[PDB]
């Protein structure tokens, strides 16, 4: 187990445990969270960055002297992933992006990165690789960023056939982009929701959920070929998921029915923006779609853990929104 | 139910184990003469009431208090505890 | 004025210890031997308390010595057995008590260097 | 020999004498002061398993003991055996002792032999050096029996000469005349003459009937040989002569064995067979060497495919025939107890923590235990002190010497087989220097023995 | 005694003792032994029962009228039965004097408080008590002084750790200051420095 | 007197460097490792052997205080040369 | 003999008096620092939290003890609704970030050498 490797310590700040993890996409939501809980544990990691430093400056203080490395890269080329996975037992892949840029579309993002970085891995020697992709995921989906991500399993899973499957389902937290979403629609006024809201499910995950959930991913032996499903406890419509977010940011609610149609339209004026978009077309696809239910795939459970209900951390996320009656459950 | 080994603790000088002193000083030999093959350990207490042991098949032991016996009264026990019968 | 309740004295609820640094922990109260390096005994005179040790491991970076355990450094002085006895009885440790060694009185004779017919005679001085 | 263990950020830097007037006065031997550089060579860090190839690999803790408890739950009874080392605490020697015994196997043996017939380890001052070492200053004669006590004991054999210095204390030896940095009478080679001082025949018959304080030594060494069983009996007889004709002097106990390895008296006080015939007579299919590095067990004296599990700190002549590793802790990694050949026990103390994945030895029984389903009772190292006082109350005192004397019985106990002694001279393993400083397996593995070595063979 | 020795001050040394036996003489309920240093240092070793009645002397008394208080502190000494010793040090303007007045108590006995004598010790009380664990009994507000609110044991004790049981940080998860077990990178190092060849056979201890 | 190790690390006068399946090494990627290029073993090599004509001489490092403290260096022994623990230097008799 | 001054209670029925104030003080102020802090916690849960500090001390059988720890209890309240305390200092209580310590053998045999 290669000595330097050999654990030591009582699992703190200053101890050693076992683990050189690099971390691609350490720079956005879920990459904070799990380098968060790598460097409290005493383990290596190695973030990989494309941004500016600044930006990765609040990664700093999450581990002990040195045990952060930063490391610049690039997904278009294979030598920068080749160095900066060299020395790693632990590969983990966040890179996404929920819009297409002049430069990246979905296709790059969710396929080509990811079997890219893949195949590097699996060449370089890596021990474990852990992939991210969605829970409607579908090569059938009507959204090309679920298309791809159905289409990034085949291939990470061709080059790392050792590889662990995550699929999340749409994550909540502080920094999220679900609830933070779906609260930012004050300023427009009344809500629009296609049908009303009332014929989508959702079944959203705490973010501290699944950051522990790759971590015990990474600890258990036997988690090498598997696929897992990362889901919350519980399952709303999403009108009244909606109703909910907005009874507790003491925000006024006025949902009215869209057409379908209509809304695509919305998108897409969003979209031209150089600026990231609060809405795309894929988005407004991607939240109108429901959740699918995946009983055979293992699920967070099967790691050890007790997923939290989106009413403990509501108010922990939706606070700073402002200026009791939880949603009723489908199951 | 087969007896694997006894064990006897007994105190060096205290009284409460003078009786079981001289059950060796007196018949030790005689009991190994006619076990062998048993395993009869003699081992030293210090302020505490002697005992024996007796270990029996798959780690089963039962301890039995020797204070103050005769050694009639200890060579009856290892007897009973030999044979089998309780 | 006075109370007068009987009850072994206990402080462990009011010293701010950790649950898992009184009930693991096994103290050792002994009076140090002397380094053998040198013949001076005055660092024999005290009795001491110290923990049990614990895991020390390598920094990853400088290759430093690392430890977690707060109590690694800690040793205590007594004037005798009994009053360390005492003290880590009240704070709730367990001890183990070494009983202290003394260097036994010698006959020394320089006169039997030049024994007539003992073995003690010399060959060189 | 009690001793200081000097440290520096988590390393063993060097080894001092302890000052202790009734073991080592004020000194330790060269091996004891210099062998400490092998406790960071050839060491076992990490479980070990055989894979497909048959070589083996590392792997985890898990895997390792799932592996053991598998066969451990397969076979019991006669099929299961272990093999104490000679530098096993009496904590895991327990823990094994129990292990075992919910399988119901009793064979439990060491590499080192003592004469199982008569009283055997039945009684304790059987197997002790019953005069203590303080008590050679007492003694006014001394007859060694096979044995070399300077590289044996070498802190004993200082002892003799400081009392043949002192005292005036008269030596004699039955066996090579090995130098002992004193003047000795060398009584012959042949074991037959202690039969010829138990007939009276030999004038140091009346040397020892003249004595007020007489004493005869035998080393285990000596009992290495097949007639152990003779050889005790005869020096058993010597000091029957002794008390019959001298009289009791009081409570003197002329009668001594020389232990030469650390774990021996503990395994004997927990019931542990001496020697290793239990294991030729009936060959198990699962075999636990903890420590055990002495090679009187092979593969060839094994039947095919036996499953052979190693316990240890150091890679040496018992790792790489075992089919599972497992990585345990030095004597300066531990809290342990260890019985000195006086029968006196005493405890060490941790100075550093085992390397990598190692572990405590009774812990990794225990573990052992839990996970084969036959859990023991004990789960802190106090709880297994009490097993130990449960087992032999005298493995918790910790520096008392003082015993019951049961020479009378093993005595008349050693009367009833008559095993013959052969015409072959008593030779000590250790003849000179050299084969002194390599003797275990941390002296194996230690680079400051191996230039000791060299520069005793040949000299600049 | 050459220029390298501190000159000695026998005029000092000799008042100092005679209104050391003053004081006891006044006060034998309480006084349990007088002495002063080599260096003219005059301390009065009093049973704690005698707290306010002897300071309030050493105020009032025209003859002492001790009226500064430059210093409240404790010691810990754990081998004593009663671990800590309380040490006042006042001084005289009108006589241009010093003087020390120790007590002592355990962990449990409340030591009268002095705030009614001096104003001054009111601050310093409090700090025993964050630094040692002594209660004081009517003190106008005792409470933690200089330690971090919620902080668990006595820092100053003999027996409390150098670097403590807790450390803190921040964390990202909780976006706040946590404390977790301390953990050093390097474990502080400690020197054994302590010679044998005893230095002063002045303070040589009997045998016994 | 720096060396190379085979996976491309040089080695420090200690004689130290990461073996090859050693994750450290990746601290030193897009950075460099210190290494001092002077070898203090090798440069005291060079100094040459005094000749002196007496049995014992005197080595303070050279620059009075500003070396190191003063020691006597015997010079008995033929086979090898004097050597200065302080310093290095080494120091010989006129053999034939 | 073994005959002691007193700090406040006498006897332990005095000392369980004041135990049994203090718990009241801190019962009625726990929703209010709940809500002053802007805690996530809830109600229930901080009282349970004061429940099982209080049980901690369960143990102890002298009225010295037990009113010394009535004082650091009544300083703890007082830093407490004085708002002298941060969010952190109350949520220290709780140990969000620590990783779970298992109790079992198997496991601490598995994670290192201490018991
Ligand atoms: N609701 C959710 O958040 C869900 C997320 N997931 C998946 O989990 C992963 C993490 O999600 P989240 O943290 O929200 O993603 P974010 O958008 O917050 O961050 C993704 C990371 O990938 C990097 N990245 C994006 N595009 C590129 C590119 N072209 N080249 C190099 N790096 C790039 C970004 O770096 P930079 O900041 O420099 O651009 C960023 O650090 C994603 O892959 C996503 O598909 C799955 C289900 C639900
Ligand atoms: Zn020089």
């Amino acid at each position: 187990l290669h000595h330097a490797l050999i654990p030591h310590g009582k699992g703190g700040r200053s101890s050693v445990s076992g683990i050189v993890a690099t971390v691609f996409g350490a720079t956005g939501f879920l990459g904070r969270y799990v380098v968060n809980h790598l460097g409290r544990m005493g383990s290596q990691v190695i973030v990989p960055y494309r941004c500016e430093p600044y930006d990765t400056m609040h990664l700093r203080p999450m581990g002990d002297l040195g045990q952060i490395i930063f490391m610049e890269w690039n997904g278009k080329d294979k030598d920068s992933i080749r160095k900066v996975v060299e020395h790693s037992n632990v590969v983990i892949n966040l890179v996404g992006r929920e819009w297409e840029t002049k430069n990246f579309d979905f296709e790059d993002v969710f396929v080509k990165i990811p079997h890219a970085i893949a195949q590097v891995s699996k060449e370089a020697g890596v021990e474990k690789l852990i992939h991210i992709s969605h829970l409607n995921a579908d090569i059938k989906s009507p959204s090309r960023y679920l298309r791809s991500k159905a289409v990034g399993e085949k291939e990470v899973r061709a080059a790392f056939p050792e590889a662990t499957i995550i699929k999340p389902s749409d994550i909540f937290g502080r920094e999220d982009r679900f609830l933070n979403y779906f609260a930012s629609m004050r300023w427009f006024g009344g809500v629009p929701l296609i049908s009303l809201g009332k014929e989508t499910v959702k079944q959203p995950v705490y973010i501290v959920d699944v950051s522990k959930g790759i971590i015990n991913a990474i600890k258990d032996p036997d988690a090498k070929g598997k696929t897992f499903a990362f889901v919350g406890p519980n399952r709303y419509l999403l009108f009244d998921l909606v109703q909910y977010i907005f009874a507790v940011a003491y925000r006024p609610f006025l949902p009215y029915p869209l057409p379908h149609f209509a809304y695509r339209w919305v998108g897409r004026l969003f979209e031209v923006s150089p600026f990231e978009p609060w809405t795309t077309r894929d988005k407004v696809e991607r939240v109108h779609m429901s959740d699918m239910t995946l009983p055979h795939l293992p699920g967070l459970e099967d790691l050890g853990i007790q997923a939290t209900p989106l009413e403990l951390k509501a108010i922990e996320v939706l606070r700073r929104h402002r200026t009791v009656k939880p949603a009723k459950t489908v199951n | 139910l087969g007896l694997r080994e006894i064990r006897i603790h007994l105190c060096q000088r205290s009284p409460g184990s003078q009786g079981v002193r001289d059950f060796i000083e007196k018949r030790y030999v005689e009991l190994k003469k006619a076990n062998p093959d048993l395993p009869i350990l003699i081992r030293e207490c210090s302020d505490v009431q002697p005992k024996l042991w007796a270990r029996y098949a798959f780690g089963q032991e039962k301890n039995v208090s020797l204070n103050n016996f005769s050694a009639d009264q200890v060579t009856r026990t290892l007897e009973n505890v030999l044979s089998g019968k309780a | 004025q006075l109370i007068a309740v009987d009850e072994k004295l206990d402080i462990t609820t009011l010293t701010g210890v950790p649950e898992e640094h009184i009930k693991t922990r096994k103290v050792r109260i002994f009076v140090p031997a002397r380094n053998n390096m040198q013949s001076g005994v005055n660092n024999t005179k005290k009795w001491k308390m110290e923990f049990d040790t614990r895991e020390r491991w390598e920094n990853p970076l400088m290759g430093w010595s690392s430890t977690a355990d707060p109590l690694s450094n800690l040793v205590l002085t007594f004037s005798t057995k009994e009053d360390a006895v005492a003290f880590a009885e009240k704070n709730g440790w367990s001890f183990d008590v070494e009983e202290r060694k003394v260097p036994k009185p010698k006959s020394k004779s320089y006169g039997a260097n030049f024994s007539w017919n003992k073995r003690t005679r010399v060959s060189t001085k | 020999s009690n001793i200081v263990v000097s440290t520096r950020t988590g390393e063993v830097m060097r080894i001092l004498p302890r000052m202790h007037e009734d073991i080592n006065e004020e000194w330790i031997s060269d091996k004891t002061r210099f062998a400490y550089d092998g406790l960071k060579r050839q060491r076992l860090t990490q479980p070990m398993i055989r894979n497909e190839k048959g070589l083996l690999t590392y792997t985890t803790w898990e895997d390792a003991l799932s592996r053991v408890a598998g066969m451990l739950q397969s076979f019991q009874g006669n099929d299961v055996a272990a093999i104490a080392g000679g530098l096993v605490d009496a904590e895991a020697l327990v823990a094994l002792k129990d292990l075992l015994n919910r399988v119901d196997s009793d064979s439990l043996c060491t590499e080192e032999v003592f004469p199982t017939a008569g009283a055997g380890t039945d009684l304790r001052s059987n197997y002790l050096l019953n005069t203590t070492i303080a008590g050679v200053e007492e003694a006014d004669v001394i007859l060694l029996v096979g044995t070399n006590p300077r590289f044996e004991a070498p802190l004993f054999n200082a002892r003799i000469r400081k009392s043949w210095l002192h005292n005036d204390l008269k030596v004699a030896l039955i066996g090579s005349p090995v130098d002992l940095t004193y003047r000795y009478d060398h009584l012959g080679d042949s074991p037959k003459i202690l039969q010829d001082i138990a007939s009276g025949n030999h004038p140091f018959s009346q040397i020892l009937k003249e004595a007020k304080k007489p004493m005869v030594v035998l080393g285990s060494s000596a009992l290495q040989r097949s007639d152990g069983t003779a050889i005790l009996a005869a020096v058993s007889n010597i000091a029957q002569n002794i008390r019959l004709s001298s009289g009791v002097t009081g409570d003197w106990k002329v009668m001594n064995i020389l232990h030469r390895i650390a774990s021996q008296v503990a395994a004997l006080d927990l019931g542990y067979k001496p020697g290793v015939e239990a294991i030729r007579k009936n060959p198990p299919k699962v075999l636990f060497l903890l420590g055990a590095d002495g090679g009187c067990i092979t593969r060839q004296d094994l039947p095919k495919d036996c499953f052979i599990i190693y316990q240890g700190h150091h890679g040496d002549v018992g790792a790489p025939m075992a089919d599972v590793i497992l990585p345990g802790a030095a004597y300066t990694e531990k809290s342990a107890t260890y019985v000195n050949t006086e029968g006196r026990a005493q405890q060490t103390k941790v100075a550093v923590t085992p390397p990598g994945l190692a572990r405590e030895d009774w812990k990794i029984i225990r573990a052992l235990s839990e996970i084969a389903g036959m859990t023991l009772p004990y789960d802190t190292l106090d709880q297994v002190r009490s097993r130990l006082e449960e087992v032999s109350p005298n493995l918790v005192r910790y520096d008392d010497v003082e015993g019951a004397n049961y020479f009378q019985q093993a005595n008349e106990l050693s009367k009833l087989v008559n095993q013959q002694l052969l015409a072959d001279p008593l030779v000590p393993p250790q003849l000179t220097i050299k084969d002194f400083y390599m003797t275990d397996s941390i002296s194996r593995a230690s680079q400051t023995m191996a230039k000791c070595v060299k520069a005793v063979t040949e000299g600049i | 005694t050459r220029p390298t020795i501190r000159p000695r001050n026998d005029v000092v040394h000799k008042q100092l003792s005679a209104f050391g036996q003053y004081v006891a003489e006044i006060l034998p309920k309480y006084v349990q032994q007088v002495q002063v240093s080599c260096f003219n240092e005059l301390e009065i070793f009093i049973h704690p029962d005698g707290v306010i009645p002897v300071l309030t002397f050493l105020r009032d008394h025209t003859n002492a009228q001790f009226k500064s208080l430059a210093d409240l502190t404790a010691v810990d000494v754990p081998t004593r039965q009663n671990r800590f010793e309380i040490v006042y040090n006042l001084l005289s303007l009108r006589f241009n004097s010093r003087i020390r007045v120790k007590t002592y108590t355990d962990e449990l006995t409340p030591i009268e408080s002095s705030v009614t004598v001096y104003k001054a010790a009111n601050w310093y009380e409090r700090e025993i008590w964050d630094m040692f664990g002594v209660f004081f009994a009517n003190h106008p507000d005792l409470r933690r002084i200089l330690t971090d609110y919620g902080f668990e044991g006595h820092p100053f004790r003999k027996d409390f750790p150098l670097s403590g049981y807790v450390e803190l940080r921040y964390d990202d998860e909780v976006k706040r200051v946590v404390a977790e077990p301390v953990e050093l990178a390097q474990e502080f190092r400690k020197f054994d420095l302590n010679s044998p060849w005893e230095a002063f056979p002045a303070y040589r201890q009997p045998p016994e | 007197g720096v060396r190379t190790s085979p996976t491309g690390e040089k080695v420090t006068h200690t004689g130290q460097a990461y073996d090859d399946g050693d994750y450290r090494r990746v601290r030193f990627s897009d950075r460099q490792k210190e290494v001092n290029e002077n070898f203090a073993i090798d440069l005291i090599a060079e100094q040459p052997v005094s000749e002196v004509g007496s049995r014992v001489i005197s080595c303070d490092g050279g620059g009075g205080a500003l070396g190191h403290p003063r020691v006597y260096i015997n010079l008995d022994k033929e086979t090898k040369t004097g050597t200065c623990g302080y310093c290095g230097l080494q120091f010989r008799q006129p053999h034939h | 003999g073994t005959s002691v001054k007193p700090i406040f209670s006498r006897d332990m029925n005095e000392a369980k008096r004041r135990v049994r104030e203090l718990y009241r003080a801190w019962y009625r102020e726990v929703p209010n620092t709940v809500h002053l802090f802007q805690l996530d916690i809830s109600v229930k849960q901080g009282r349970d939290k004061v429940r099982e500090m209080f049980m901690k001390n369960a143990h102890v059988t002298d009225p010295r003890v037990v009113d010394l720890l009535v004082i650091k209890g009544k300083m703890e309240l007082e830093e407490t609704i004085n708002v002298w305390k941060q969010r952190t200092h109350i949520m220290r209580f709780f140990h969000e970030t620590e990783a779970p310590r298992p109790t079992d053998f198997l496991s601490k045999f598995y994670v290192g050498h201490d018991p």
